[PDB]
């Protein structure tokens, strides 16, 4: 199916404690396979999949190099934007920022993105046509301008458009176990009584990849939308993840309720009848 | 791979 | 017979403060979520006394008594106590808005900041009886309460409070004190 | 603007008791990114606690993964002990083997 490359840029002033602490990861899809941290000894570019180490010396050499003069960026641009909204020099502040490239079915560029935050709010993304510019707010309007006049989207579709789908699809291929290959969820139902007339129907998933999923609860087929909590989808910690859908139910009635999982991995959408 | 080209804001 | 269930000193209660439910072969339990503090209780206080030495956020919820058991059996389930922690999150601060210097006879609106992302507010007179409020605005975390008519005869003291819908017994720290000054 | 973490502890594999796991501390959805984040064994911090490498989600919120290798019993109590600037004190929340 579908498929993208993400780079994800974290850049955190530390006030009186000398340089910013900068961390970059990259994900194929919801795998992680690079990682930077300023802080650790190291001071490269780390593998963070087994597929990724495939890569010799100067892949090694060029994304440190890279990942280096971008975290220098992103230290100025702290500088730059604690002037920009008048901000003292007492706080902790945060620059961020996303880059990457979608594929469709086919494997052929289907979108690209390029967007930065400030202290958690949007600042500027590169808009859909890979051409012009959204300004989030004022500020980010010259910071707009520039980069139109620079020529800075023209280059960001380069590489959106080369670099980062053919890149992505040499991973694809070289981690093809990992990548283009799922895992079902395992499902189960427990049952914990709240009160004598009351009781919770939790349906699990686990095990699964991807991430995305849909857990929904039915009683005699309607679906009880209202009622249901679902935690956040979480990653288990070996590549796969977890979630839950619970319902509160009267007790003597748990036969009424299905389960409905919904996920990439199965041939088909699953049924789970409490009673069958 | 990452971006190659600098520029800030 | 239908039994009923309250807390002492109250049902909004700081974190780290103790709090003891009582209600009048009892049985209490949590509305949606199993409170699990209730079974590691002695059956000497049961019978109808359930302490806790310092609350926190495990503690928050809608609670219900009750005792016998469906052939006994059931008396009613009593009304519900709604058992709130407050403290869990940094505090949010209270503004008069022109100003906390009111005319008497006017009204006067309250804000409520928050710099932590909620949905929810709480302004509460004394110093308690509480008002609840959504965002001014879509995703502003801000909350506007208006207020009055006001007098010179009475206290017109605010607190207010912040906290997340999807668990609304858990409240931030509330705001400093917010006196009206009424002018006559 | 600033967010207050949700918090999940939870078992990487189904809990049985004697079967070594992982148990996992899972923050996300907070602001900024500076938090500390222990595993709790019977009230006491577990020594060389991993943890994944800082990301975030379409809202710039960030999350994490804490974890260690544990081995769940009858007996033993696990929790994870979380603060961070949007809290008043550290926040515990017990490993619940349902959740």
């Amino acid at each position: 199916g579908s498929h993208s490359m993400r780079y994800f840029f974290t850049s955190v002033s530390r006030p009186g404690r000398g340089e910013p602490r900068f961390i970059a990861v990259g994900y194929v899809d919801d795998t992680q396979f690079v990682r930077f941290d300023s802080d650790a000894a190291s001071q490269r570019m780390e593998p963070r999949a087994p597929w990724i180490e495939q890569e010799g010396p100067e892949y090694w050499d060029g994304e440190t190099r890279k990942v280096k003069a971008h975290s220098q960026t992103h230290r100025v641009d702290l500088g730059t934007l604690r002037g920009y909204y008048n901000q003292s020099e007492a706080g902790s502040h945060t620059v961020q920022r996303m880059y990457g490239c979608d594929v469709g079915s086919d494997w052929r560029f289907l979108r690209g993105y390029h967007q930065y935050a400030y202290d958690g709010k949007d600042y500027i993304a590169l808009k859909e046509d890979l051409r012009s510019w959204t300004a989030a707010d004022m500020a980010a309007q010259t910071t707009k301008h520039k980069w139109e006049a620079a020529h800075v989207a023209e280059q960001l579709r380069a590489y959106l458009e080369g670099t980062c789908v053919e890149w992505l699809r040499r991973y694809l291929e070289n981690g093809k176990e990992t990548l283009q290959r799922t895992d079902a969820p395992k499902t189960h139902m427990t049952h914990h009584a709240v009160s004598d007339h009351e009781a919770t129907l939790r349906c699990w998933a686990l095990s699964f990849y991807p991430a995305e999923i849909t857990l929904t609860w039915q009683r005699d087929g309607e679906d009880q939308t209202q009622d249901t909590e679902l935690v956040e989808t979480r990653p288990a910690g070996d590549g796969t993840f977890q979630k839950w859908a619970a319902v509160v139910v009267p007790s003597g009635q748990e036969q009424r309720y299905t389960c409905h999982v919904q996920h990439e991995g199965l041939p088909k959408p699953l049924t789970l009848r409490w009673e069958p | 791979r990452t971006f190659s080209p600098t520029y800030g804001l | 017979p239908k039994p009923t269930l309250w807390a002492e000193p109250g049902s909004v209660i700081t974190q780290g403060s103790p709090v003891t439910l009582r209600c009048q072969e009892y049985r209490l339990y949590r509305e949606k979520k199993t409170a699990p503090w209730i079974t590691r209780i002695p059956q000497e206080l049961v019978k109808g006394q359930f302490p806790i030495p310092s609350i926190t956020w495990e503690h928050a919820g809608r609670y219900r008594c009750y005792y016998g058991s469906d052939t006994a059996g059931r008396s009613e389930s009593s009304d519900p106590l709604e058992l709130v922690v407050t403290g869990a999150y940094i505090k949010p601060t209270l503004s008069a808005q022109p100003s906390p210097v009111v005319n008497s006879g006017g009204n006067v609106t309250l804000q409520c900041d928050s710099q932590v992302a909620f949905d929810g507010f709480i302004l509460c007179k004394e110093g308690p009886q509480c008002l609840n409020s959504q965002p001014h605005a879509r995703g502003s975390s801000r909350a506007i309460f208006s207020v009055g008519p006001v007098s010179p005869s009475r206290r017109w003291w605010y607190r207010c409070y912040a906290y997340d819908s999807n668990s609304p017994y858990e409240w931030s720290l509330p705001s400093d004190l917010l006196e009206l000054l009424v002018l006559g | 603007i600033q967010r207050t973490p949700k918090i999940q502890v939870y078992s990487r594999h189904p809990a049985e008791n004697g079967k070594s796991n992982f148990l996992n501390c899972y923050v996300s959805g907070f602001h900024p990114s500076d938090i500390e984040v222990d595993l709790l064994k019977n009230g006491e911090r577990i020594e060389k606690v991993e943890h994944s490498d800082l990301s975030f989600s379409k809202d710039w919120s960030f999350y994490l993964l804490y974890y260690t290798e544990f081995t769940p019993t009858e007996k033993d109590e696990y929790a994870c002990r979380v603060n961070h600037v949007t809290l008043s004190q550290p926040k515990i929340v017990k490993w619940d083997r349902d959740m």
